[PDB]
RNA sequence: ACCACGAUCAAAAGGGACAAGCAUCAAGCACGCAGCAAUGCAGCUCAAAACGCUUAGCCUAGCCACACCCCCACGGGAAACAGCAGU
């Protein structure tokens, strides 16, 4: 879920007396004035004080990790409109990658953190594949009928002990 | 030594360490951090390595 | 650069092109009855496997999909 | 005397666990390339009975041989966890630590 | 090649050598079937 | 006996990374006072331009 | 030794190692695991070359394989020099 509209801007909301201030200066210093990318900041400033156990460090693997998934959910926010921009689509997966590598290092280094992460984010790490070979027509038929066969033989099997 | 598994790692501990396990279950952990290669080199040999009088009767 | 080299390929090509277009409908009967018979050795390899696995018969529900027929 | 597995102890790094109590583990030696004198990598996958289902995708673990194999191609067993993923304790210091960093420092303690 | 090109391709793999007319025997009999002259 | 030798050996060479850890500590405190003044300098600014 | 304690030698079984060419042979199709069993899980091998085709006796104090053919030899084809000499 996006920050309500009403929010300040992150630039705007430590400022001294910013609640003693007109509704107008509220309206104009709020995320509904503003363009996307305050939005995703306060996404980012909200993920890491939810997730992360020193807000302030933007060096750290998970830092680096919330600030891809955000700009990730923009991407996919952009692509659901944009269905044919190719560049974005690029993006979008080279970002992909990117959070996967970085959550492959962050497993491999810290596996509080990863799971921290893994929680807060919603994110589902996988397990790369093994291989990498297409699926064609006749490995795909073929493969089903070997499973069919081996589930006739298991029954087979059964039914004679 | 062929028959003897080495395996290297990287970058998983702060500092450097050597491990030796031996075939009773005993485990040899050697410090290696601020030591140069021919240090490490006499103090494995000193440690584990035959001495010359098995090797000159082998 | 080797001009000739490319004045080769270019007749080699023109040459090619020139074949496939005077036995174009040759060609279409033997890639057909090539299909025909890539089909059949899938089926034949299939049937192999069901046959091999003890199975007298193909799965229950099983139909070999024609995967070539275009 | 001991053993009929050849392998006696063997440090490798898991690379399955989909086999109730058996981790598939993934062990490298060194071997010389006869034209090359380099020492390259020669892998080989072992399967290590776990009977508490301790082992994790990528941690290091040493292996023992069983006695006899239990099974076709079960013939180790799992002595320890020589690095859990993620949670390496530091042998040199026993601090916790994530990569090359401290977690703990030593002088805390 | 670098050096691990080299290790993962191998030691170089020789075509084997062509047969020729005697098929790799020094004589071969036969039987004259006809005399002519080439030019 | 060499066993008992390299585990002395460890201890030493703990000791002396022990003293070297509390110089880094010592020095990591300095530096890192004078880079927190200076974030500090800097967000009394960056507040100051904001109100 | 023979009274065995055991040495020497060496089968079957278990673990490991072990030729060449072709990836235009890229997927194999049950190849795993856990449980006393009942049974449960869905797994196992593979571009670090599985599966497959082709080639070849080998690592020579010697070793491996074969002993007319059907791998084997109850059985069948059939009537055997790949022992020496010889044709
Ligand atoms: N074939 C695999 O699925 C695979 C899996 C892991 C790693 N690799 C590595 O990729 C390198 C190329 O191997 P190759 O010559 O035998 O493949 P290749 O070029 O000869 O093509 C055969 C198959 O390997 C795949 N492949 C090719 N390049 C790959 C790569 N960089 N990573 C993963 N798959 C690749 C192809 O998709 C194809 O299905 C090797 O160093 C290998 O270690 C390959
Ligand atoms: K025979
Ligand atoms: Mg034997
Ligand atoms: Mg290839
Ligand atoms: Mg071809
Ligand atoms: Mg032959
Ligand atoms: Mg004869
Ligand atoms: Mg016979
Ligand atoms: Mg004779």
């Amino acid at each position: 879920d996006d920050p309500p509209p009403s929010t300040l801007l992150k630039d705007y909301q430590n400022v001294p007396g910013i609640e003693k201030v007109d509704d107008v200066v509220k309206r104009l210093l709020s995320l509904e004035m503003a363009n996307k990318k305050e939005m995703l900041k306060i996404k980012q400033e909200q993920f890491m004080k939810k997730i992360v156990a020193n807000p302030e460090d933007t060096r750290s693997l998970e830092a680096r990790i919330i600030a891809l998934s955000v700009k990730i959910r923009s991407y996919e926010e952009h692509l659901e409109k944009h269905r044919k921009d190719k560049a974005h689509k690029r993006y979008l997966l080279m970002s992909i990658d990117q959070r996967k590598k970085m959550l492959k290092n962050l497993r491999n280094t810290n596996y509080d953190v990863f799971e921290k992460i893994c929680w807060g984010l919603g994110i589902e790490y996988t397990f790369p594949p093994l291989y990498y070979r297409r699926a064609h027509r006749r490995f795909v038929t073929k493969k089903a009928l070997c499973i069919r066969v081996f589930q006739e033989t298991q029954k087979l099997k059964k039914r004679r002990r | 030594n062929p028959w003897v598994q080495i395996m290297m790692f990287k970058n998983m501990t702060p500092s450097p360490f050597l491990r030796f396990y031996l075939d009773s279950g005993e485990q040899v952990l050697v410090d290696v951090e601020t030591k140069s290669n021919k240090e490490i080199m006499e103090h494995i040999r000193k440690i584990l390595g035959k001495n010359e009088e098995t090797l000159r009767e082998e | 650069k080797n001009v000739l080299k490319i004045r080769r390929r270019k007749m080699n090509h023109h040459k090619y092109r020139k074949l496939v277009k005077k036995t174009r409908f040759l060609r279409r009967k033997v890639q057909e009855g090539r299909l025909r018979r890539k089909q059949i050795k899938f089926e034949k390899d299939l049937r192999r496997i069901w046959l091999k696995a003890g199975l007298k018969e193909a799965p229950e529900g099983w139909q070999t999909p024609k995967i070539y027929l275009r | 005397v001991r053993s009929s597995v050849h392998a006696r102890w063997i440090v490798g790094k898991v690379i399955g666990t989909k086999m109730q109590k058996t981790a598939k583990v993934r062990v490298t030696r060194l071997v010389l390339d006869p034209y090359l004198l380099k020492y390259f990598n020669k892998r080989k996958t072992y399967f290590a009975h776990d009977a508490l289902q301790q082992c994790t995708v990528g941690d290091i673990v040493l292996l023992r041989a069983l006695p006899v194999p239990r099974a076709k191609h079960v013939k180790h067993e799992l002595a320890e966890i020589v690095f859990k993923v993620g949670k390496v304790i530091d042998p040199v210091t026993g601090k916790p630590c994530a990569g090359t960093t401290y977690l703990e420092s030593p002088l805390s303690s | 090649a670098t050096l691990n090109q080299m290790h993962r391709l191998g030691p170089p793999k020789r075509p084997p050598r062509k047969l020729g007319p005697t098929e790799g025997r020094p004589q071969l009999k036969g039987v004259v079937l006809c005399t002519f002259t080439r030019k | 006996e060499l066993m008992a030798w390299n585990q002395a050996e460890n201890r030493r060479l703990h000791e002396l990374r022990i003293a070297r850890l509390r110089q880094e500590e010592r020095e990591q405190e300095q530096r890192q006072a004078l880079e927190q003044a200076r974030k500090a300098e800097e967000v009394q600014a960056w507040a100051q331009r904001k109100e």
